[PDB]
Formats: structure tokens, sequence, C-alpha cells
């Protein structure tokens, strides 16, 4: 199956900086990657669909781009609202596998 | 200085007719689109009428269309919004509102003081 | 207002069966492709099953780890989808989320339901 | 039909702390204006086209946003900035909900 | 003195959608742009490189008029250099433009009580539109690795969404009929003078 490698489990950035979370893949999933934000105690709300588009009600800070194997989700002006986990999954072939997760905590 | 004063507000039982006025003074009148904005007593604003600069295109929302009528007089430099078939949710305070351009797409620069229209009894 | 709520929160001995139900309302239930995803504390997020919309013959796609122990069935008249689990194991522990449509717009998620084995 | 939702209904900040007021839109709009209504006066205008300031507004208020999420940011909240804040766009027929701000 | 036909591209009974706009070649005319500029019914009359009062004192070779229907909030994206859902994927103007964009409200005609689902627009594309190029290709874009054979359930999404046009929408979500006059001057005898 297609596995998403997400090697950063802990990212430590202060308020008002720019963070770039990467989501490596093992085979060439074309553009079919979605990004999920899971606040502690809730269900994951959708941030990015099809690796470049942006959902409804999500701010302009959340942008993700890239194709091929190595994707990225870059946030700018990191507020205190963004202390959560960030998952990525591929949906090219039907064994859909999520990523590991990248937890952010404020310095 | 730009001044927008209203009048005409009072008490009327349901089914009545009432005409609000808004005397505008302090700017070139017929080159700015104007509008009326009511404030229901839960303090929730909403458009109720909007007229462009030439007095040609008037836009009303779906709840008050066909019973509210806006007017625009360049001669005596006022602005009218007359009411008809008042329901029990038309209790508000009606603000006189001037936009910044010759259409209703721009931002509402200067607001009037507003005189309330309360429907009861 | 779109909402999705789940049921079946309990513990079973390995060898029982538990039928989760996801009642949805607030949208057209005919054209929606609803999956079931799993969150376990040891293995992270996983993906369990998927039922499709009416015009795709009500297709079912399971992960290869839950073949023959997991069936999913929907009913658009009652506007709910069911995930019937039989012959459970030790690694089927976790929280099961019911979603509206994954990897596009209208990507709403449920709230989940804790399923544990003893 | 555009709905304009502001979260939450009432905020509260301390003297000198920064605060961010949010106005999420249902579908995509171009820009967003922000109004301020005090207690017992008419509303005025502060921000038009999401990044500009009106004449006479103190220069701690800043705006950002495009698409379906818009933000009003105050740098150092002092005692005067305690009023409601409505977000309205040309395509709605109703204003925003209005987020009150009160000094802690 | 035979005046030029503007009375079938402006006050027509039904326009076309923005993803397939109507391109009408106008030539061998004596046009009257001053009747258009002083009609006081249009809400947006922006010329982008010519003066609107000096429109009559110009001899062109072809004038091209592009008619489509968009939302009121999206008439800003018919500018040279602007971006959005309409300028990138539906109708792109170049940043050396010489023409005048005309628009007016059309809520009385392009809106029905149940909803007019005749006006479509393109939601995504492979790349941005190079200027003055239409793309009418109703293909389901094939996301994913399995050929889905003409469905819409999972990926294989449809690229065209319909405009939701009701008479109670808002002055920025009411249908605004837009016509874009574009002046072209080739190496040829000038015949469109006025
Ligand atoms: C499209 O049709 C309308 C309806 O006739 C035209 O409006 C007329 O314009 C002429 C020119 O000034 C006036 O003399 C008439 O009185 C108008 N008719 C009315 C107000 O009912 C409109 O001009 C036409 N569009 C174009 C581009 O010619």
């Amino acid at each position: 199956d297609i596995v998403m490698t997400q090697f950063q489990k802990f990212m430590s950035t202060s308020v008002g900086d720019r963070v770039s979370i990467t989501c490596k893949a093992s085979q060439n999933v074309r553009t079919a990657v979605a990004w999920y934000q899971q606040k502690p105690g809730q269900s994951p709300k959708a941030m990015i669909y099809l690796a470049s588009n942006r959902h409804r009600g999500v701010p302009d800070r959340f942008t993700g781009s890239g194709c091929g194997t190595d994707f990225t989700l870059t946030i700018s002006n990191v507020q205190c609202e963004d202390l959560a986990d960030y998952f990525c999954l591929q949906h090219r072939n039907y064994p859909l596998t999520f990523g590991g997760g990248t937890k952010l905590e404020i310095k | 200085e730009v001044m927008l004063v209203e009048s005409g507000g009072g008490v009327v039982k349901p089914g009545g007719s009432l005409k609000l006025s808004c005397a505008a003074s302090g700017f070139s009148f017929s080159t700015y689109a104007m509008s009326w904005i009511r404030q229901t007593p839960e303090k929730s604003l909403e458009w109720v009428a909007a007229i462009s600069s030439g007095g040609t295109n008037t836009y009303y929302p779906g709840s008050v269309k066909g019973r509210f009528t806006i007017s625009r007089d360049k001669a005596m430099n006022t602005l009218y919004l007359q009411l008809s078939s008042l329901r029990s949710e038309d209790t508000a305070m009606y603000y006189c509102v001037r936009h910044s351009g010759n259409y209703v797409d721009s931002v509402m620069d200067y607001w009037g003081q507003g005189t309330s229209v309360t429907v009861s009894s | 207002e779109v909402k999705l709520e789940e049921s079946g929160g309990g513990l079973v001995q390995p060898g029982g069966s538990m039928k989760l139900s996801c009642a949805a309302s607030g949208f057209t239930f005919s054209d929606a492709w609803m999956d079931w995803v799993r969150q376990s504390p040891e293995k992270g997020l996983e993906w369990v099953a998927q039922i499709r919309r009416k015009a795709n013959n009500h297709a079912t796609y399971y992960a290869e780890s839950v073949k023959g122990r997991f069936t999913i069935s929907r009913d658009d008249s009652k506007s709910s989808v069911y995930l019937q689990m039989n012959s459970l194991r030790a690694e089927d522990t976790g929280i099961y989320y019911c979603i509206r449509g994954m990897t596009y717009a209208m990507d709403f998620w449920g709230q989940g339901t804790s399923v544990t084995v003893s | 039909q555009i709905v304009l939702t502001q979260s939450p209904a009432i905020m509260s900040a301390s003297l000198g702390e920064e605060i961010t007021l949010t106005c999420s839109v249902s579908s995509s709009v171009s820009d967003m204006h922000w109004y301020q209504q005090k207690s017992g006066t008419s509303p005025k205008v502060f921000i038009y086209s999401t990044s500009n300031l009106a004449s006479g507004v103190p220069s701690r208020f800043s705006g950002s946003g495009s698409g379906t999420f818009y933000s009003l940011t105050i740098s150092s909240v002092e005692a005067e900035d305690a009023a409601y804040y409505y977000c309205h766009q040309w395509s709605s027929w109703t204003f925003g909900g209005g987020t009150k701000l009160e000094i802690k | 003195t035979n005046l030029c036909p503007f009375g079938e591209v402006f006050n027509a009974t039904r326009f076309a959608s923005v993803y397939a706009w109507n391109r009408k070649r106008i030539s061998n005319c004596v046009a009257d742009y001053s009747v258009l500029y002083n009609s006081a019914s249009f809400s947006t009359f922006k010329c982008y490189g010519v003066s609107p009062t000096k429109l009559n004192d110009l001899c062109f070779t072809n004038v091209y008029a592009d008619s489509f229907v968009i939302r009121g909030d999206e008439v800003r994206q018919i500018a040279p250099g602007q971006t959005g859902k309409i300028a990138d994927y539906n109708y792109k103007l170049p940043d050396d433009f010489t023409g005048c964009v005309i628009a007016w409200n059309s809520n009385n005609l392009d809106s029905k009580v149940g909803g007019n689902y005749n006006y479509l627009y393109r939601l995504f594309r492979k790349s941005n539109l190079k200027p003055f190029e239409r793309d009418i290709s109703t293909e389901i874009y094939q996301a994913g690795s399995t050929p889905c054979n003409g469905v819409e359930g999972f990926n294989c999404y449809f690229p065209l969404q319909s405009y939701g046009f009701q008479p109670t929408n808002g002055v920025g979500y009411q249908p605004y009929r837009v016509v874009v006059l574009s002046f072209e001057l080739l190496h040829a005898p000038a015949t469109v003078c006025g």
C-alpha cells in the first residue's frame, strides 16, 4: 500500500512565525492528498483538499502546495488557535493511509 | 462637515402607512448612492432598501419587497423610505446611510441618527 | 445545519459483535460518499470502510485488514449508515468517526464512538 | 444566500492585550467591511476592503482576510475600544452577528 | 448613415454562460459609443486604455464584444491583471488591454422563483487561461488511479457547477450581465469609425 511518511512529530515555533509541515510519500500519488487539523478533544476538521485547494471557513494562513511525492502545508502568522495535530492522507488507491501527525506547541 | 438627520418615526398600528424622511446636507447629493438600514431591538442590523446614484435601480430584500418604497429627490435634497403593510417584526430604528460611490457596492461612510418606528397597540 | 451522530459505545469480549450506526441529517443523503475512520492511541489514524452514493451501485471498499470481519450498509430512506462488525480482535480498539464526504468539499466529520475490547 | 457568522458572540480582553475578531462567510465573497457601534450612538465605519482604515480611527486596528475568513486585529486594547463590531459585505442583505468587546 | 448593431448583443433575451461566452465580430459599422456611455442604466462602465468621451473619434478595424453572465461580486475580476475564479478559469483579459467593460444588473430576467440552473461556470482547470481563450470540455478530470467510467461519486469530480440564481440573493449575488468591448487594430483598412 501507499504509505505517507511524516517524520516530524514535534514542531516548536513561537507566536507569529512561519511553519512548514512536510508529508513525504513513497510512490507518486499525483495530487490526491488532504490535510486535517485535529484540536485536542475534537474530531479533525478539513484544511486542504486535493493538495492545493482551501476549504470554507479556514483562514488565508493555511496554504498547502506541491505535487509528486513530497507535499507541504505551510502556515504563516501562527496564532494560539493553531495548537493541534496535522495529518495527511492519500486517496489514489483504496488502501487509504493517513500520516503520523505533527503536534505544535507554543514556545 | 456631513450631516444626515432623520424624521418621521413614530407609533402606528399594523396595516398603516408611514413615510420617513432624511434631509442630507454637506456634500454633493446626487453623485452618491444611498440606502436605509434598520436595527431590530436585538441589535441585529440589516439592509432594508438601497438606491443607486441616478435614482434608477432600487434593491429591496425578499422580506419587504412590494411593500417598502424608497425615493430620492435631488431638488429639495432629502431621501424618503415610505412604509406600508407593517407586520409585527418591523419594529426597529431606521438609519439613513450614504455609500462612497455611485453604486451600492461601496462602503457606508456616514450614518444618520435614526428615529424609531414601533408598531403595536 | 449539517450534523452526524454515532452510537454503540461499549466494550465487548473478543468474539462478540457490535453494530455502529451513524444517523445523518441536514443534507441530501442520496449523493454522499461516507467512510468510517479509526483512531487508536498506538497506531494513530486508520481507515476502515467506505460506502458510495446511489449512482455507483452502493459500492463497498474495505481495507485489507478488516476483510470478512466488517460489513457496511446504508439506507437513504432512514438517512443513516451502519457499520456491522463481527468476530472482533484485540487491535480493533479505538474511536470510529463517521464522515460525510472525504477529500472534497463538504468534508464534515462526526464526533466518534469509543469501542474497546477486553 | 450568504450567512455571516462571527465567533464567539461576546469576547473580552485585558488592557493592552491583542485580540482578533473573526467573520466567517458561507461561500466566497470579495472583501468585507467592519463597523463599530457604541452604546447609544449610530454605527460608524472603521475598515473597508479588509485592509484600509477610515479617517480618524486610531492606528491600532488592522484587518486581514480573503475568501471566506476575515479578521479584525487590535494591537493594544485600551478602555475606549469597548463596542460591538459588525461585518457586512455587499452580497448579504443582512449584517454580521456582532461581537461585543468588554474590558476585563 | 447606417448605425452599428448593438441592439442584439446588449438587450438580448438570453445570454450565454461565462464558460462559453459569445464572441461577436463587428465590422463595417458606424458605431455610436456615446449613446452607450450616456444611458445611465449600466452600473460599471470602465475603459482600460482609451478615453470614454473620445470613443467616437477613433477608427478601428475590428471590434469584438464578449457577452456573459456572472455574479455581481465577480465583475471586479474582468480587469486587466486581476485574479480569481473567473479570471483564471473562465475569462482572462491580458494586461495590455484596450477596451471598455460594461455591466448592469439583470435580476429581473436571469432569475426564477425556483432557481435558474442554466448559467454554469468552471470550477477548476489544469492551468490558468491564457487571454482570450475559451475551453468547453466537460470531462470529469480523473482524480485517482482507477478509470471510473463517467461517474461522480468519489474522485472523478465534475468541473462545472451551476449558479444558484434566486430573486432573493443579495445585490452582489444577483446576475450581472457583462459585455466586454475589445478594440483590435490590425494592418488593414479601418472601417469601424463612427
Ligand atoms: C435595448 O432596448 C432598450 C429598450 O428599448 C433601449 O432603451 C431605449 O433607449 C433609447 C436610446 O436613448 C431611448 O430613446 C428609449 O426611450 C429607451 N427605451 C425605453 C427607456 O423604454 C436600450 O437603449 C437598448 N440598448 C441599446 C444598446 O441600444
